[PDB]
């Protein structure tokens, strides 16, 4: 079962990316999604949450607005 | 000493069974057919039947709690059914010629709505139907040409239109437990959903209930009584939501300010359509409006009641939402049949620190639900000519707890929501079911024959 | 009903009659109270059997031709019925409650009867 | 089975014995039934409870440790198993069924078992 | 439970209590084991009313004021407890159940608790 | 001598009652939302719970019995249920523009499979939808013009696509009764079916049963033991079909050996179709392997059991079944969701007298199934990407004699079947439904007061 990170990639300074979590296995609207950071040899760090079922999430302090974490309940991705 | 039995005896134990509601009489007199779905539902004790419990303490959990559930599986069966027989929808998934308005009704009100205009099946098989119909933007979706739509749930589920007959009024209902069960009532006012509660009664139906029916915002629910209360499972855990329940009723006045017009569509036989007309005179958005200062001292009292968890002294900030679909993003609900979602953004942009008009937040109008995730389904919420008005009761609240990684430096609340379960839990705070067992032995120098 | 299940034994022993009053007290959503109702009636109904294949069947109360055992807790006679209350018992209890039964729906009647056949000959 | 309703008190206290016969006498519209013998079984139950809760429980007839009142309608010996009938007692009756429910199911056993108990020691 | 209904009667008489022990044990396909469990239930009262309208109803074994009928398979006293088994006997004597039940329901209690009324008064 | 009756007693009766599964516990976690069908089904007594039997004989009839009945109804029931919410496939009785196939797989895999390509419903009801799926040649036909083939149920039987949530694994399920019922279980291995058993056991959790479903083959069946068993209601009766069980496995390698692909077309709203893609690579036919030795010995092992009932030496002949349809005249079963239809003739062209590779017999697969000869509704087999194996064991068959007007001359035997109930008797042959009676009277000179 697990999940699907998608590969590594590059982009630029500035710009934006999207990045993807596939989940088999399960239920995806129950239980709750969360995701984390390890840097260039570095403690690592939380980034946020969502709970897949109406969509509420909770963004830390220094990191809100920089990071946008969604769901799609029909791909349960 | 021997032994001796004793049939009656004072022991139960945790357990949870299967329960029945109960919707009392006056509500069963109203002529026209079927209510809210209670159909077979008996009334009501008229006289209330309790007994206060003398050295009695054990431990209620509002959490590890079930008649919740109970009620959850028991209202989306019904919703289920309510509209089980209802009319289906299937030729509206059609693509749909629209445009915007003609009035002078401000950009306050621009487009928003739109007059779609398409081809339906009649009465009979053959002949197609030209016709039109006025809907809310988040009903309709572009499709890569001048204005062709797509309905939002066509592409996901299908759908089906409540029989206007029904009527989205929540109304006391009283569950009521069989014998061998009892539920625990706890009286003290100061329980925060967990542990025991020392001031308690033995109850079998318990009050009217309103199964009111909002996110962010809880309505017409229970007051609290001398320092409002907050409850969560474990705060410190922010992802576990928050529920709170007022002393103070919030005076809240909810309008949906335009003169509808209602179209009985003949997508016969039987099956008839209804559809928005054009409305009368001018066109203002559906909003609510609360008494500012009374919002300022109840959420005084409030952030009064939590820096006692945070240090007296705390940084407070509320906001506007963490971004979630529209029932959670925004203050979901029904009035008057039809379903407002209220921008819910203004009410919170503040900060706290330690020990005039009146608000007018405005709420946009949807059609289509397919609530509880159930999709699948969704529901067609018909139209109502004239206009809607909303009096209120606001009583609670579900919030969200910013999880800024410090010691207790600043902590920031949103209003939360999703699970709808806790508008719920929140009337089930106090709540036991316990199965007794009426027998009980003793060693006693008693001989038989 | 249930009064004060706090007061001690010897005070509680005054009354049991209302805990055993409204234990009976005289579509699918309707399929529900049904299914419950039913298992309500079992439930009083696995009551009365184990009784009456007790020497008690005789409602409510019922000594019984078995005596104590020591490691049952040895404690004392005012101990208890001054001091104690049900489930405070019970819950002690658990521990012990199937041979007890065992031994009662056993032991006692099935002795106890054919002994009395042994003199209702005579 | 149900013989002669207006025939005296007296000559129906003959038999007791087939209204207690046939009583129990061994899909959607398949529901139905199964909701009816459902709560006739509930009723003699019902019945044979608020009978074992009383000094009665054997079944059928059993006398009784409390008399009458003066009030309940004063009358005579022959005038009612010689002269009247069944639902004719009890339509009067009606008026007062409660209290004397209340009062044997208390008054009665309760104390009469306890009292036993009080010598079923001794 | 059930141990050896190949064992003569007199063997088998020696525990009757486990064959009462598990006899109750504590949406469409969903109903059908309600509908049996409930039929479990009316046949376990269908046999104690047979039972209590008897002088029985004292659980399982129950001596009566009637006797035997020659006619009813002229047999012996070793040649049954010693010799035979349950169904063994029944399978004969289910020629003759019918008036057994009809006698004893009627001609015991209704006759003996009435004489007993007859002296229950002084 | 007075009379005394007994309560509890030993003796009980010919009756039939209904009756309840049992699913033990390990099978009610996997996550994933509903299993076979068992929603409600209540574990298993963990513990072997039987009580042998002391000098009782009764007589066991494996035809007169009911339980078999009791679950041929109960799995149509839950057949109609499986399939009740799944989606619909009206819009497929449709002109399917075809054509056969473009790769390099041999005239063994010629064809057979189909490229249609037709117009469809969209999500809404305007558009149509060119589209294109592949066939097995069993589920379309032609019409009288390039290449324009029905599916074949169109003309007589609609048809649902089963949930892909479903999956066609048989579990073990016990059949559990009710009190006042007991199963008599008999203990012997030599019982034909019909007559007393002595070696008895008393029982209510019957073991464990998968209901494996297939014809002339048996699988996953349970084993005899010494002496391998048949059984007739009576055999000189050549049109009862015999029914054999094994005291030894066979082994059996079934395999679709393709790697497919799916297509989750959108004929929205929710329902959602799952049509055939392009293969991956080469194409072969499904088959199935077998141990020839072992085969060879089993085959011994039985036509030594049977000369018995047909002199120590009478002349043996099996052959390829008399005709019947595709579920009849080939091992008709199910593995991994898809359908199988193997054809047997290989196993059987063979003649018996008294007293190296593995054999590969190919399997064409189907996907349009009304079993039970429930028509009026056909289900559609969904595809399944990758490829599908399957291991089974063979414990028994069933079987046709040839009616050789002779005197015991030639007999010969084909792989009967149709009636499905068989599978069942098959191990339904060891029990019995009691009704037992607690009570039991006898004369004593006791008195009472
Ligand atoms: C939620 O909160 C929002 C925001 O507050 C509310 O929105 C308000 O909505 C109301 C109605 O929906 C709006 O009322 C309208 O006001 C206009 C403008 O009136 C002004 O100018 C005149 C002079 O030009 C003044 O005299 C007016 O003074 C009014 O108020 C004072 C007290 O403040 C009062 O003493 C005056 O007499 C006058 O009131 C009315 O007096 C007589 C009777 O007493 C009456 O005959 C007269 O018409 C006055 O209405 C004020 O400063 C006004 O022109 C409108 O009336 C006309 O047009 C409508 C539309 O056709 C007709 O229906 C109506 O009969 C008149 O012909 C309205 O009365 C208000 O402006 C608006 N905004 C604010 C800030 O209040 C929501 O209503 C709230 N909703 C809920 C559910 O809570
Ligand atoms: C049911 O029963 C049927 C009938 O028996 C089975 O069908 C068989 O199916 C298998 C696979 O599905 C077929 O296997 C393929 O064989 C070919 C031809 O191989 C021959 O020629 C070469 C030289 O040209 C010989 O060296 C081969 O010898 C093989 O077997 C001997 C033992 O007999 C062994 O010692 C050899 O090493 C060799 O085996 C393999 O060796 C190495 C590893 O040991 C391996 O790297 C090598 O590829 C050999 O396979 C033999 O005489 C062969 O070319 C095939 O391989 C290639 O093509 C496929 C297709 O792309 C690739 O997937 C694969 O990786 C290779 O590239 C296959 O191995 C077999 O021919 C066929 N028929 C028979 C009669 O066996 C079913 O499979 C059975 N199914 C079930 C469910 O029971
Ligand atoms: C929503 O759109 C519909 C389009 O289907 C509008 O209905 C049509 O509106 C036009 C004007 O916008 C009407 O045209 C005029 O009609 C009158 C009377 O027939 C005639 O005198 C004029 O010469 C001109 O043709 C048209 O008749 C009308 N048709 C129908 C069936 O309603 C509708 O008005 C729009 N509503 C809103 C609120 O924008
Ligand atoms: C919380 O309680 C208030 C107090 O009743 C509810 O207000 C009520 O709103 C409903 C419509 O949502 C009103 O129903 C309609 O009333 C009018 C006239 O009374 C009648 O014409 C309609 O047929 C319908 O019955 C209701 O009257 C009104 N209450 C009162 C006392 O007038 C409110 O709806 C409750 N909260 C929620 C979320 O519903
Ligand atoms: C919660 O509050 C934040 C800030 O308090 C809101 O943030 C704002 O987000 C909107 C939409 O993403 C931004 O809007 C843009 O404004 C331009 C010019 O008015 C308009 O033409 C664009 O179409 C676009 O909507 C806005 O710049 C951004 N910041 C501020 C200060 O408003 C957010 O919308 C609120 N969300 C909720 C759910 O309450
Ligand atoms: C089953 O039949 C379908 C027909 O609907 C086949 O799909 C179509 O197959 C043709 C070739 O047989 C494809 O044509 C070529 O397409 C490529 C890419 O567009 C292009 O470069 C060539 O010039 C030529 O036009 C066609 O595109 C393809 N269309 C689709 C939607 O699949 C399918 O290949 C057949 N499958 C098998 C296994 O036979
Ligand atoms: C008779 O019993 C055998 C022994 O289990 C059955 O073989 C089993 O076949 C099923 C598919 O029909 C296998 O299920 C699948 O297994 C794979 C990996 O194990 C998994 O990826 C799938 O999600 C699915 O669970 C099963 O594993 C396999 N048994 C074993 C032990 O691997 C056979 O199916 C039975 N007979 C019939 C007619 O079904
Ligand atoms: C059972 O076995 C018999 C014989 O052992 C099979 O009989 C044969 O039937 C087929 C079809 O009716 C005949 O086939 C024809 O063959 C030609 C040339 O190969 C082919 O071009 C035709 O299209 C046709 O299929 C065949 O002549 C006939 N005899 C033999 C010796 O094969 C029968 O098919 C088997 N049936 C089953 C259900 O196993
Ligand atoms: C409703 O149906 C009419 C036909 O009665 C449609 O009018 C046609 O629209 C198509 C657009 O593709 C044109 O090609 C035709 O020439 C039109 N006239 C005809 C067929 O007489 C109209 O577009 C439909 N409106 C919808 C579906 O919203
Ligand atoms: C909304 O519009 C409707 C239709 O124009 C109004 O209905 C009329 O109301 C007036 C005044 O109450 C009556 O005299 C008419 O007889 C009504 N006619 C119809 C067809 O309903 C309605 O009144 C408007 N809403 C309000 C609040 O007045
Ligand atoms: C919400 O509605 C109620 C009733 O319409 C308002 O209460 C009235 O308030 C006015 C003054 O604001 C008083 O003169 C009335 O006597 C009140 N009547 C009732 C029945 O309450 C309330 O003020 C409204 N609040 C808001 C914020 O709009
Ligand atoms: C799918 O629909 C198309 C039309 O979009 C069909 O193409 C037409 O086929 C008919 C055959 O009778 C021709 O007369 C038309 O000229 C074709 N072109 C059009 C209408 O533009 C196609 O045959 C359909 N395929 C099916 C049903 O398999
Ligand atoms: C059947 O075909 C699919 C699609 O080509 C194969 O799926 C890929 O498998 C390889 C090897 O396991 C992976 O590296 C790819 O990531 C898979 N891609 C997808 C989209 O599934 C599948 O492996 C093939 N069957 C077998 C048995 O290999
Ligand atoms: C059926 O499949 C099983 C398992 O794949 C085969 O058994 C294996 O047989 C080989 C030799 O044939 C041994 O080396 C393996 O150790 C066996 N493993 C298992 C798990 O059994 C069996 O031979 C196959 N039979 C046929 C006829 O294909
Ligand atoms: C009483 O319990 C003790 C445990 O210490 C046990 O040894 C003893 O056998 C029990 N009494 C009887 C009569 O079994
Ligand atoms: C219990 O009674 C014993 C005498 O049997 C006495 O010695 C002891 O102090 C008493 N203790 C309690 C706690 O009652
Ligand atoms: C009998 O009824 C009378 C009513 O006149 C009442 O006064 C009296 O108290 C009753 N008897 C008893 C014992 O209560
Ligand atoms: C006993 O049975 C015989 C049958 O031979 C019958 O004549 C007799 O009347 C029966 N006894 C009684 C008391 O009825
Ligand atoms: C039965 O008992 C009689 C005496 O009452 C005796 O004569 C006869 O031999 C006995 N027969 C059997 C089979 O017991």
């Amino acid at each position: 079962a697990g999940l699907m990170q998608s590969g590594a990639v590059m982009k630029n300074s500035g710009a934006s990316v999207r990045v993807s979590c596939q989940a088999d296995g399960y239920d995806f609207i129950d239980y709750v999604i969360h995701w984390f950071r390890q840097r260039r040899g570095e403690g690592l760090e939380w980034l946020g949450w969502m709970n897949p079922s109406g969509g509420g999430t909770n963004y830390p302090r220094p990191f809100q607005g920089k990071v946008t974490m969604t769901r799609d309940t029909s791909t349960e991705t | 000493l021997w032994v001796t039995v004793y049939y009656g005896v004072p022991v139960w134990k945790d357990a949870e069974t299967t329960l029945f509601c109960a919707s009392d009489a006056k509500a069963y007199e109203t002529e026209k057919h079927n209510v809210w779905a209670t159909h077979a539902c008996v009334p009501t004790d008229p006289n209330p039947q309790e007994i206060h419990l003398e050295n009695v303490t054990e431990e209620f959990n509002m959490w590890k709690n079930n008649m919740v559930e109970q009620m959850h599986t028991d209202i989306i069966s019904l919703w289920d059914q309510s509209l089980k027989p209802c009319v289906k929808l299937t030729p509206l998934c059609v693509t749909l010629q629209c445009t915007n308005v003609t009035n002078n009704i401000t950009d306050d009100m621009r487009g928003e709505l739109k007059n779609c205009s398409f081809n339906m099946t009649t009465e009979l098989r053959d002949k197609k139907q030209k016709v039109y119909s006025l809907f809310y933007r988040l009903d309709v979706v572009q499709i890569n040409s001048n204005k062709e739509y797509r309905l939002i749930n066509c592409n996901t589920s299908a759908i089906t239109q409540a029989c206007p007959k029904v009527s989205f009024e929540p109304i006391p209902i009283h569950y009521c437990a069989p014998a061998g069960f009892a539920i625990l009532k706890c009286k003290d006012k100061k329980f925060n959903g967990t542990g025991p509660c020392p001031s308690v009664s033995t109850v079998q139906c318990t009050h009217g209930i309103k199964p009111v029916v909002s996110t962010q915002l809880l309505l017409n629910g229970s007051l609290a009584e001398e320092e409002v209360m907050i409850r969560s499972e474990n705060i410190t855990n922010n992802a576990k939501n928050i529920l709170v329940q007022f002393n103070t009723p919030v005076q809240i006045n909810c309008t949906r300010p335009n003169n509808n017009t209602r179209k009985s569509i003949r997508i016969g036989p039987g099956q008839a359509f209804y559809a928005t007309g054009d409305i009368i005179g001018d066109i203002r958005q559906a909003h609510c409006n609360v008494s500012k200062a009374t919002w300022n001292e109840t959420l005084g009292k409030v952030v009064k009641q939590l820096r006692k968890h945070f240090g007296n002294n705390t940084i407070i900030r509320f906001a506007n939402s963490s971004g979630g679909d529209l029932e959670v993003t925004t203050h979901s609900f029904n009035c008057g049949g039809e379903f407002f979602y209220c921008n819910t953004s203004g009410l919170f942009n503040s900060t706290w620190i330690s020990n005039n008009d009146s608000i007018t937040l405005p709420c946009r109008i949807k059609q289509i639900i397919n609530m509880w995730q159930r999709i699948g389904q969704a529901m067609y919420a018909p139209p109502i000519q004239g206009v809607i008005r909303c009096v209120s009761n606001i009583t609670g609240l579900i919030l969200t707890r910013d999880g800024g990684s410090t010691n207790s430096t600043t902590e920031t609340f949103r209003p939360g929501g999703g699970d709808m379960r806790d508008n719920w839990r929140s009337e089930l705070y106090k709540y036991k079911v316990v199965k007794i067992e009426p027998l009980g032995v003793a060693p006693t120098r008693c001989k038989r024959r | 009903f249930l009064g004060a299940a706090g007061s001690t034994m010897g005070a509680a022993s005054m009354t049991l009659t209302v805990q055993a009053r409204n234990l009976l007290s005289g579509t699918v959503w309707g399929i529900k109270q049904l299914q419950a109702r039913v298992l309500a009636v079992e439930r009083y109904l696995r009551d009365q059997q184990l009784l009456g294949i007790w020497g008690c069947s005789g409602k409510l109360i019922c000594c019984t031709n078995v005596p104590w055992n020591s490691s049952w807790s040895n404690r004392n006679l005012s101990e208890i019925w001054d001091n104690m209350t049900w489930l405070q018992w019970d819950k002690e209890i658990s521990n012990y409650t199937q041979i007890i039964y065992g031994l009662l729906e056993e032991s006692q009647n099935q002795q106890e009867k054919n002994e009395q056949d042994l003199l209702a000959l005579d």
